[PDB]
């Protein structure tokens, strides 16, 4: 077969960035991060995930060991080097068998290359893994599909990476995921023999959209070519219509509660930076709209209520509440469609 | 920002293109601008009272033309009906939604009827037509050491006939072939 | 394709939804697939016509260049059509058009007409050639030089209105006998 | 006769979702239902690129005409071509190109200019707008008119040998003669009344062009070619212009007006209609297709029969008896001069 | 050999709107769809 998917993979001939060991900077980890390493017995242990890597955020720790994992999504608190310090908010234990596995034709110049891979669309976090001794010098040319491990919902809060190392007495091969759609041929035993990008070369596109290996001698039309625009305008009416919202906030003898004095509003642009500067609020409660949502809608007529009272009547006043207020002097309706401000 | 693709939210009407002055003839109660489609071309500012003409980004397509993958991997991009210069200058900007790169040495840059075609070199001969590019312009692999070039087609071999008052040209010899069709 | 529904799998979507709220994802269903079957079905009606046109011209090729020689040029295929041998192939027909094509040819001489004695000879069929210093008389698609004789040309004229006519004698096999 | 038409490369993805994302991703639910319209128009560009091939590129050698036209008294300047018109046309010829006009040339580059409309947009721009573009010939106006004048420059100095095998001179006198011989009268009746044939012939000549310039439209086939295929380009720019059934016919307001999952329906209602609207075209333009190539096919064997040769089939080459045929290029046809 | 076929002039408004203001008006939503369909039968007719 010849499927054709879309989904997060590395970019054929993208950047690798290649790391050294012997301090252990946290990379960002965003749509995903590739990993490699080759080693001759052991050197690296676990991966650590997650955001400020404290006790405030749920995180993720991965740490190998001679025979089995240690996957936990916990709320570890620091370790600055026994590796947590904190297991109150930590659950989802996992162990199996180890991630890594090593052989050797009794000689160790069989390098053992590791290759994993992460994602964590919708959670369902994602392992990948394919061990075998290759030519061992570097991050080699020949292709090589990746068989899964495991498939685990964490679920979580991802943003940044690090990984664990060993004790003793030429790895980290960090690559990202980008989505992109691809080729994948499918040997009859159902292996992946090769692989194609669309996304990379003229002649890769061509492959992609006459789906298959092989293109004849001609002219293929592939897509279409649009420049991105670079910069976006939003360009409005002159029109300023400045509301009286002023004139409601800049009087000298506010109406008592039992008199409420009731303004119509009508035919302005309601701008509320004018209220935002003139009165350093103490209850800004809004019911029907959202406070910071106010510049992006149109209403119909508005309404400026305004009348002095006390402290805990500003807490009284609300829809469907109650009070010496609230029952004789002004009552909020429950399908209350606004905010009310008091300074 | 004029003579630039931008997006705009003009009044409420939102799009995508270029805009520039124009010579329109708006009257003062006009705000929008159309043509015969019922498509909007052009719109009056609504802070300035000038008129601005509404463009197209960038269209048009994207064809590849190559020989056989066994026998090379090299491959000429065509840029369909589009000023070869305009996208020089996107390229060059990275605005362009392509975003596999052909390399372009200015040696291989072709404005032709039909676009303007990257990676390949023009040759002043002519020969037969291999690849139809269009416009009367063929490309073909050709050995310089081997490459992708564009010529335009040979019509086929230049002959003069030898008319004359008097002067004729009987077949002293024949000869039987036998062709094919399908 | 789910074609705007919830899935492409027919038997699943009817047993993961009850009847009354499912026959809308089975309707959407029904009309992408009606109308990718429609789309399928004039295309093919397209196809069968031009194959029916293709196939009308192969036999009237076939019955002109096999069941006799055609003298449409350019038809039984190029140069001067002799046979036509039919082969045949998968879901169509191979023919073998053999054809007569000419050969080297070579700059002789002509004269419209031969006037012998106040009267233009024309050539009963072909040229009247010359050697560049004897007129014959040949055919047309093959050099065959022969004596001018009374029986290659008939005479009609008054050797006063052939523009170009030429000058030479013409011979007739009564005389001497 | 006409050939051919002008080739469209519709693309569905933004003819339909002018640069929207969740659009493009709802066309996507829709399966290879625009992979279909692209491979059926370039298949039809193909086609038509073959119609003309086969119609006009009959002769491997481009032949031409010798430096003196005098053919036994016979005048043809009116169809020679004239090497003080930089296009190298016919006087008729230039009474065909002068006589049709295009709407859509195709080889205009016409992006850079739509800005500078001043006045309202045109046709052309139009249709660059909302994803609809012409793909211009392969075979250029020019040269096309140099393969008509190989082969007029073929048929009228070899006679017919050419066009079966190596091109032997032969002068026009006797190649009257024998196309008189063919149809059944003696050589002699026209070396007899050579200067009244030439007369008539040159007479006839002179008519036609005056026939062609006075005539309201007898280019009416090419015209009607051109007209149907902008009336449909026409409409389905049109069809973008209802709401299908919809709240608007503005994809970008629904989208900037309402939320994405009510939106959804009117969004999929205007995929269903313009999808359906641009299948319609499609469907039309095959039909068309079909129709011009049949057209085109019969314009090949008409000039394969009559122009290279003399043909015996009764009025197929014009009414009477023919004797020859001198072709003529036309904006995407053919003009013949029986 | 046939010549030519019955020429028709089916019309959209009667055929799938029967004399119904509403539907007519529903119909108009979608644009000239349909005025293709009667230029189409009339090239038909003169065509024959
Ligand atoms: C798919 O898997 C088959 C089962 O192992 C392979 O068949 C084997 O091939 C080996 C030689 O490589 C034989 O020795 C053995 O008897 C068996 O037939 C088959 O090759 C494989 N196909 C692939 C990898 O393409
Ligand atoms: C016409 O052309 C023929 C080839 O197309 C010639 O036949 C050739 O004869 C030579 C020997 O003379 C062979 O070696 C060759 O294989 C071929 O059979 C033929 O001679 C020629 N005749 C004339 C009169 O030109
Ligand atoms: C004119 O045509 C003549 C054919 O009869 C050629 O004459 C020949 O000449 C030889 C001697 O050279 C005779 O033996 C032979 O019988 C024949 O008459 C002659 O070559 C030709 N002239 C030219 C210029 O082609
Ligand atoms: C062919 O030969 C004729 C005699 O047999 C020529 O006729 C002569 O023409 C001259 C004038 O040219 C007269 O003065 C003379 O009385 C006789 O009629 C004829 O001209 C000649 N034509 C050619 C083309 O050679
Ligand atoms: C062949 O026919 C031409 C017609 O286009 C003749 O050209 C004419 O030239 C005169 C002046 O020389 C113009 O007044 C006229 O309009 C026309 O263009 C041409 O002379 C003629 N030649 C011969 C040899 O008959
Ligand atoms: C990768 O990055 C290096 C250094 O930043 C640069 O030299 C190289 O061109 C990059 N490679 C690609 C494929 O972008
Ligand atoms: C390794 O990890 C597993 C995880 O369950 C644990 O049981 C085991 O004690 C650890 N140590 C060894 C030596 O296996
Ligand atoms: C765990 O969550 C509780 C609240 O559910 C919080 O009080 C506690 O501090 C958390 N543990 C940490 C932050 O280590
Ligand atoms: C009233 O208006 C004056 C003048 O603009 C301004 O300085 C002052 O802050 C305003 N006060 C209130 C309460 O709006
Ligand atoms: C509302 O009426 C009261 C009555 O005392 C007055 O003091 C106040 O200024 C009025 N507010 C207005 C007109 O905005
Ligand atoms: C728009 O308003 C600003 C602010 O007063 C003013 O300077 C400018 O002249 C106005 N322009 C138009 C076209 O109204
Ligand atoms: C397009 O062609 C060239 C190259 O860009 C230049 O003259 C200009 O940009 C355009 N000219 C016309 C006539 O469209
Ligand atoms: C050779 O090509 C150049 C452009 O590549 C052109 O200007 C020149 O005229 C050509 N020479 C000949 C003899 O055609
Ligand atoms: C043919 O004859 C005419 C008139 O006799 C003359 O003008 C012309 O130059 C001649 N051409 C040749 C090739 O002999
Ligand atoms: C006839 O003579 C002309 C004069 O140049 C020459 O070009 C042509 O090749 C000759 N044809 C032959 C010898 O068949």
């Amino acid at each position: 077969v010849l499927h054709l998917t879309q989904d997060l993979f590395l970019p054929f001939f993208s950047n690798v960035t290649w790391f050294h060991a012997i301090d252990n900077p946290v990379l960002p980890f965003n749509d995903g991060v590739y990993f490699a390493s080759t080693e001759k017995s052991n050197i690296i242990r676990g991966w650590i995930f997650g955001t400020t890597l404290d006790s405030k955020t749920q995180s993720l720790l991965i740490v190998n060991n001679a025979t089995n994992v240690f996957i936990k999504v916990c709320e570890f608190q620091f370790c600055n080097d026994g590796v947590y310090s904190s297991a109150n908010n930590c659950t989802f234990e996992y162990v199996s068998q180890p991630f890594l596995m090593d052989l050797e034709g009794k000689q160790g110049n069989f390098k053992n290359l590791r290759e994993f891979v992460f994602k964590n669309i919708d959670g369902y976090f994602k392992i990948y893994s394919k061990h075998t001794p290759i030519i061992g010098r570097d991050f080699p040319q020949g292709f090589s599909a990746l068989e899964p491990l495991v498939d685990l919902p964490i679920g979580i809060n991802i943003t940044r990476f690090q990984t664990l190392l060993a004790l003793n007495r030429a790895d980290y091969y960090v690559g990202y995921l980008q989505p992109r759609t691809f080729l994948l041929k499918y040997n009859e035993n159902g292996t992946i023999t090769d692989a194609v990008d669309c996304a990379l070369d003229p002649l890769s596109e061509t492959k992609c959209t006459l789906k298959s290996f092989t293109v004849e001698k001609g002219i293929y039309q592939t897509s279409n070519f649009r420049v991105q625009p670079t910069e976006s305008i939003v360009r409005f009416p002159n029109v300023t219509n400045l509301c009286p919202f002023h004139e409601v906030f800049n009087a000298t003898r506010f109406a008592s509660v039992y008199a409420w004095n009731r303004t119509r509003i009508s035919n302005c642009v309601a701008d509320y930076s004018v209220l935002y500067n003139f009165a350093p609020f103490f209850a800004f409660k809004c019911y029907g709209v959202s406070p910071t949502k106010l510049n992006d809608l149109c209403f119909t007529n508005v309404y400026a209520d305004s009348f002095v009272i006390k402290g805990n009547e500003v807490s009284q006043i609300a829809p469907g509440q109650t009070g010496n207020i609230a029952d004789y002097n002004y009552k909020l309706p429950d399908d209350f469609t606004g905010c009310v401000i008091a300074w | 920002v004029k003579n630039k693709c931008v997006n705009f939210n003009f009044n409420g009407l939102t799009g995508t293109g270029v805009l520039t002055k124009s010579n329109k003839k708006f009257l003062p109660f006009q705000q929008f601008g159309r043509d015969i489609v019922d498509t909007t071309d052009a719109v009056r500012d609504p802070q300035t009272l000038e008129i601005l003409d509404i463009t197209p980004c960038s269209f048009g397509g994207v064809s590849v033309i190559t020989p056989g993958t066994n026998t090379s991997n090299q491959v000429a991009v065509l840029y369909q009906g589009v000023n070869c210069t305009e996208v020089s200058v996107a390229i060059h900007a990275d605005q362009l939604t392509p975003t596999w790169r052909v390399y372009s040495t200015g040696s291989n840059v072709f404005q032709t009827r039909a676009g303007c075609l990257i990676g390949a070199e023009y040759v002043n001969n002519s020969y037969e037509c291999d690849i139809p590019i269009g416009a009367g312009i063929c490309a073909s692999y050709q050995t310089q050491s081997q490459s992708i070039i564009a010529y335009t087609m040979s019509l086929g071999a230049e002959n003069s006939v030898a008319y004359s008052n008097n002067s004729i040209a009987i077949p002293t010899n024949f000869t039987i072939s036998v062709t094919t069709e399908i | 394709s789910k074609f705007g529904a919830i899935s492409s799998v027919l038997n699943d979507i009817l047993s993961r939804l009850d009847p009354p709220e499912a026959e809308v994802q089975i309707d959407r269903l029904i009309t992408g697939r009606l109308q990718s079957l429609q789309t399928y079905v004039t295309q093919q009606l397209i196809r069968a016509a031009e194959i029916r046109a293709s196939a009308n011209l192969a036999a009237t090729k076939m019955s002109e260049c096999v069941l006799g020689q055609s003298k449409r040029v350019d038809f039984c295929g190029k140069g001067y059509h002799l046979m036509s041998f039919p082969q045949s192939a998968p879901h169509g027909v191979v023919f073998l058009h053999v054809t007569y094509v000419p050969a080297q040819e070579k700059n002789f001489t002509t004269a419209p007409a031969i006037c012998h004695d106040g009267k233009a000879h024309f050539p009963r069929e072909g040229v009247f050639v010359s050697n560049g210093t004897h007129w014959f008389v040949t055919q047309r698609n093959f050099y065959e030089p022969q004596i001018i004789t009374t029986d290659n040309t008939f005479v009609s004229g008054n050797c006063d209105v052939v523009i170009g006519i030429v000058n030479n004698t013409v011979y007739d096999p009564l005389q001497l006998e | 006769l006409p050939v051919s038409m002008t080739k469209t490369s519709v693309d569905c993805t933004m003819y339909i979702c002018g640069d929207s994302t969740e659009c493009s991703n709802l066309l996507l639910q829709y399966g290879s239902f625009c992979t279909q319209l692209k491979r059926a128009l370039t298949g039809i560009a193909v086609e038509q690129d073959k119609n003309t091939q086969e119609v006009f590129a009959q002769v491997k050698q481009i032949y031409k005409t010798p430096p003196i036209k005098y053919f036994g008294g016979f005048n043809f300047s009116q169809i020679l071509p004239d090497p003080s018109k930089p296009s190298k046309r016919s006087p008729i010829e230039d009474l065909l190109f002068n006589k049709v006009t295009l709407a859509d040339a195709g080889f205009i580059k016409q992006y850079g200019d739509c800005l500078g409309d001043i006045a309202a947009r045109d046709l052309i721009c139009a249709q660059k707008f909302n994803g609809l573009t012409v793909l211009p010939p392969l075979l250029t106006d020019e040269m096309i008119a140099q393969y008509t004048s190989a082969l007029l420059a073929g048929t009228i100095t070899s006679g017919w040998t050419f066009g079966a095998g190596p091109a032997l001179q032969i002068p026009f006198p006797m190649q009257m003669a024998y196309r008189f011989n063919g149809i059944g009268v003696t050589q002699n009746v026209l070396y007899e009344n050579q200067k009244l044939i030439a007369n008539q012939f040159n007479s006839a000549i002179g008519k036609i062009q005056d026939s062609l310039f006075s005539t309201p439209s007898a280019l009416g086939k090419l015209q009607d070619v051109v007209n149907h295929n902008a009336q449909a380009l026409n409409t389905l720019v049109k069809q973008l212009s209802s709401k299908f059934g919809a709240i608007s016919s503005v994809l970008n307001d629904i989208l900037s007006r309402l939320d994405p999952p009510e939106a959804e329906v009117q969004i999929d209602r205007l995929i269903t209609g313009r999808l359906q609207s641009l299948q319609t075209y499609v469907t039309q333009q095959l039909i068309r297709a079909a129709e011009i190539r049949a057209s085109a096919n019969l314009a090949a064997t008409k000039m394969s029969e009559c122009v290279l040769g003399q043909s015996k089939r009764v009025d197929f080459c014009g009414k009477g008896y023919h004797l020859m045929s001198f072709p003529q290029s036309a904006p995407h046809g053919v003009v013949f001069l029986h």
